[PDB]
RNA sequence: AGCACAGUCUUAACGAUGGAUGUCUUGGUUCCUACAGCGAUGAAGGCCGCAGCAAAAUGCGAUACGCAAUGAAAAUUGCAGUGACUGAAUCAUCAGAAUGCUGAAUGUAAACUACACCAAUUCCCUGGGAAUAGUGGUACUCCUACAGAAA
RNA sequence: UUUGUUUUGUAGCAAUAGUAAUUCGUAAUUAUCCGAAGUGGUAAGGACUAUCCUUGAAAAAAGGAGGGAACGGCUUUGUGCUUUGCUACUCUUAAUACUUGUAUG
RNA sequence: UUGUGUUGAAGCGAAAUACGUGAGUUUUCGUGGAACAUCUCCCUAGUGCAGAUCUUGGUGGAAGUAGCAACUAUUCAAAUGAGAACUUUGAAGACUGAAGUGGAGAAGGGUUUCUUGUCAACUGUGAUUGAACAAGAGUUAGCCGCUCCUAAGGGAUAGCUGAAAAGUGUUUAAAGGGGUCCCCGUCUCAAAAGGGAAACAGGUUGAUAUUCCUGUGCCAAUAGUAUUAUGAGUUAGAUGGUAACAUAUAUAUAAAUGAACUCCUUUACAUAGGCUUUACACUCGGGGUGCGUUUUCUUUGCACUUUACCU
RNA sequence: UAAAGCUAAAUAUAUGUAGGAGACCGAUAGCAAACAAGUACCGUGAGGGAAAGAUGAAAUAGUACUCAGGAAUGAGCAAU
RNA sequence: GAUGUUAGGAGGGCAAAUCCGCCGAAUUUAAGCAUAUAAUUAAGCGGAAGAAAAGAAAAUAACUAUGAUUCCUUUAGUAACGGCGAGUGAACAAGGACCAGCUCAAACGGUUAAUCCUUCGUUUGGUGCAAACCUUUCGACGGAAUUGUCGUU
């Protein structure tokens, strides 16, 4: 016989995804003493839709604590969150929809 | 359909997969891939094939000028010192 | 086409150029002549 | 009509004065040429190896005015060191390969190959 | 390296050939007084424009280059109103 | 000026078409003999050029169907023109000079004659005049020295 | 110095260029060039509405900003700093002319 | 071994009161114009053709036959020429017909372009024609494009595998710039329809034109000093408006400071639907400039009147 | 006397070059190529790949002249 | 170690008939075919020379013994291997061509690293018209080397 279709997908010619319009990686923001320690407050300013998946991203807008300027975060959004709240992200971020927190 | 398997497709044959391939001359560069197909040139090598005793000889070394080897040779029976010159006159 | 590369366009006139015939002076004391037609120079 | 040795020795600089003008001549000559006229057109084979008679004295000329510079010194340039063929040139010098350590050369030094006779 | 021989650079002479003698090189000289000469391949606008203004005292108002399918180079070349081109014809021929 | 029927077939003589046969052979083939590599000092190969008239092949490289030198030894010739009356016309040899753009190609590139950086470079006379948008160097790996920085 | 009423202009190029009719050595002057509108064929712009389990590139390049390192001169003291007298001043656009390669393409 | 050849060898065509039984052999005539035998005996082999849908080349009957059938369609006269249904000119009849055998178009082609000459072959009839043949000539850009940017992606670097060839491309970047130590940071290629410095009109050639010429502009670039001016702001920087808003008309409305560091914006974006504006397109009647049926009617049928880039 | 190393001769050479030969082939043969041959030409490409020698001693004897034809050509009382 | 637009150098590619490593088939034969054979071949990758490679016994022999390697004659289609089928297949001695053998690894210089390289200068004389080349040696400088060069076998 030849290679069944199933078989051909590992090789990644036309099967690797089109993503051509996809905003980022959804990524959490990298531990830091910061987070580890107590609450950062980081800004969405914009929720957007990326076209692979069907939950939004959120836009969120650290201010960085090492260097001067502020850092952009993608994260997935939960049901609830509005452009123009404050998310608090780490140990002592309080209980709230939206906020990072330890598990 | 119109643009058949045969002479109707044959109307759609403008565009060049090969171009001329400055190290060899023939017009066996692929453009997509931009390698030889006669000599592979990005390669350092010459790409030969010992399948092919036509290819090998159509190519080989003397099929050219050999601008310099052609002038080192009759050059072992005379055994000269180089920078020597006949005796003058 | 009327955009054309410059080694491209120097071959094509390096082809024109040998499609002249035979000097009358040499006749006195050639076979690779094409038609733009008949066989292309395949470039 | 210039021949090897009435510009094998003149000064340069008039060399160099000629040989610009003489192209201009030539072109003047071109003018003509490329009109309806030709008479003038056997002799640029004589003026053209003229040319290179008397430049392959002036490169040996500016050879020579740019070689006594550098002349010797060990450290000869690129174009100046010999032209051998590449395996020649990285061979072992007669002198390194009959290079012969002191306990074999004790040996034969003292003790050589000579010949002999048999009756 | 030291090269021995003298530089291989071409100078006008190697440049710059002959002119034309081509009924459009008479031509526009005839009616708007734009000149026509000929020159090597691997010249520039400027290299031959230096022979304009090196072998001649005539202004040059611009150089115009085209690559011919012979292998030359054509050069166009014009004058401003402070010189007439029609002694241009005559003196050159 | 007169006569044959036509066509088809057969035979002979002479022709047409064709290129067999024979005879030629500056070619091939096989064997024997001898020498043997070339290249970053830029090879093989590929392009582009070079002749008064010059397409191919052959030869050559901006000195471009050939320069210099050496031996023989005076034509080149299709026309032109150039040559002694032997460094001059042509052969042969070929050591000197020169050897375009590429190509291992090696500054980055490449269906680009595109783009860099560093010495602005090179020529004239033996310190004063010019050419100029115009020369060389700069790959990767490794070896021997050297260097100033480091834990 | 404002508002209204009258005269010039095919709003400013602009007619003189282009185009056009009759004469006229074979070269010219001639005169017009006007009031307006009507259909929506094609382009582009604008403000909108709707659709998506589809949300419909990037970079070169350019601009704006927050911030406040540095901001008036001549000469004079000691060591970029206090200081003594006078205060005319500084930039933006366009260049003018000498100097580096020749300073456009 | 021993012969024939320019006083004509080999070969070839026709033949012979020739010999053999036969493969053949030997002669004659013609042609041929240079070599040829040996049967005296032997040695040797790529040594004998009617076939193999045999190989190569040449040539037949078919046969002056099939056929020269899409695209409605040609006609009269003249010129050239040896020669004209298919070359040119004039008249007519028609066609393409707004989605064109029309102008510009890319890919592909490469001189087929232009002028002159020309007809050996080709132009499936003719041909004086021609994209054929021959000799010359012709392609002009700061503004049109490439060149620059990045995309789908390609190559390579470090590594890591692999005998290598090659595979993959940060999998422990000691990897180029900024400002004045720090900050940032793989390289390179990939679009002649994506992004993008800046041009229009008129004219000109046998053949090029937003490239040449005339005029008028636009964009990018431009090293150190002494003169000028303009405008501003000043002895380190304005204006009003209850407001939105706006604010310098010198040749040009330039003239309201600014580092490191940072944050935005432009570039920069789908589809559908209608509404609206403007330019272009077309059209309408009476004004300025020409042709016509009218046995019969006519203010009669119709026809020629513009303005780029630049504010 | 292993787990280190060097070493010339006799040996081989369908390659390149240069010589010399042959009971070899004699232009459908012999190398594909006696010649402008790995050429013309075909394929996008890897590749495929021909045909084609002979006047004469001398063209430094290659057809002068005439006639008929537009010319090609033909004919001759003419010519190598 | 990192880094050098530091000084001096090397490698890259072409070419293969002979030669040296790797990798590696199948057609075929067996009248089928699977081990076997084709074949340790073809194709593929890499590396040298005028030759290469092998080569101075951890070798044969069993004799009255030979003495590096290679090649020729032979051993020999033999010993042996093998669906013991098809097929495959050496070695020793013997006769010849040729015939050269050697040095690293430990000891001692430790009453003297005694060794090696780089650079820069002088000169011992010379064949060559020349260009260049063969010889020449006082050195000095800078290093390498004691984690071991040479003297010593």
């Amino acid at each position: 016989g030849r290679v069944i279709r199933g078989q051909r997908k590992g090789r990644g010619s036309i099967f690797k995804s089109h993503n051509h319009h996809r905003k980022g990686a959804a990524k959490l923001r990298h531990l830091d003493y910061c987070e580890k320690k107590g609450y950062i407050k980081g800004l969405v300013k914009d929720i957007i839709h990326d076209p692979g998946r069907g939950a939004p991203l959120a836009k969120v807008i650290f201010k960085r604590t090492e260097k001067y300027g502020k850092k952009e975060e993608l994260i997935i959004a939960s049901e609830g969150m509005f452009t123009g709240q404050y998310i608090s992200c780490g140990t002592k971020a309080p209980l709230s929809v939206g906020n990072i927190l330890p598990i | 359909g119109k643009a058949g398997k045969g002479t109707g497709s044959f109307g759609k044959r403008n565009g060049k997969t090969h171009f001329l391939c400055l190290r060899c001359g023939k017009r066996s560069y692929h453009l997509q891939k931009k390698k030889c197909a006669s000599c592979g040139y990005p390669s350092a090598k010459k790409r030969r094939f010992n399948w092919s005793v036509k290819a090998k000889r159509r190519n080989t070394t003397g099929t050219g000028r050999c601008r310099y080897i052609k002038t080192l040779r009759r050059k072992l029976k005379n055994k000269f010192t180089e920078g020597s010159t006949p005796k003058p006159k | 086409g009327s955009i054309k590369r410059f080694r491209l366009k120097q071959r094509l006139g390096k082809c024109r150029r040998q499609n002249r015939p035979v000097p009358h002076w040499y006749r006195l004391k050639n076979t690779k002549r094409r038609h733009w037609r008949r066989t292309k120079l395949g470039l | 009509n210039v021949k090897a040795y009435e510009l094998r020795t003149l000064k340069k600089k008039e060399l160099l004065d000629k040989l610009d003008e003489l192209k201009k001549e030539l072109s003047g000559l071109r003018i003509s040429k490329a009109l309806g006229n030709s008479a003038k057109n056997s002799k640029i084979h004589g003026v053209r190896k003229n040319v290179a008679r008397v430049l392959t004295v002036y490169n040996q000329k500016r050879k020579m005015e740019l070689r006594q510079l550098y002349k010797n010194k060990k450290f000869k340039p690129y174009n100046l060191r010999k032209k051998l063929t590449k395996n020649k040139r990285l061979q072992l010098s007669p002198k390194q390969k009959a290079a012969m350590t002191l306990r074999q050369k004790k040996k034969v030094q003292n003790f050589p190959q000579r010949k002999y006779l048999v009756v | 390296i030291v090269k021995s021989c003298h530089s291989k650079t071409l100078d006008k002479y190697g440049l710059i050939k002959y002119p034309l003698t081509s009924e459009k090189a008479m031509k526009k000289i005839e009616e708007i007084n734009t000149l026509v000469f000929m020159c090597d391949k691997r010249a520039n606008k400027k290299n031959i424009k230096k022979s304009v203004k090196n072998l001649f005292g005539i202004e040059c108002d611009k150089v115009n280059v085209l690559n011919t399918l012979n292998g030359d180079k054509k050069a166009y070349v014009r004058l401003s109103g402070e010189h007439d081109a029609l002694e241009v014809a005559n003196k050159i021929g």
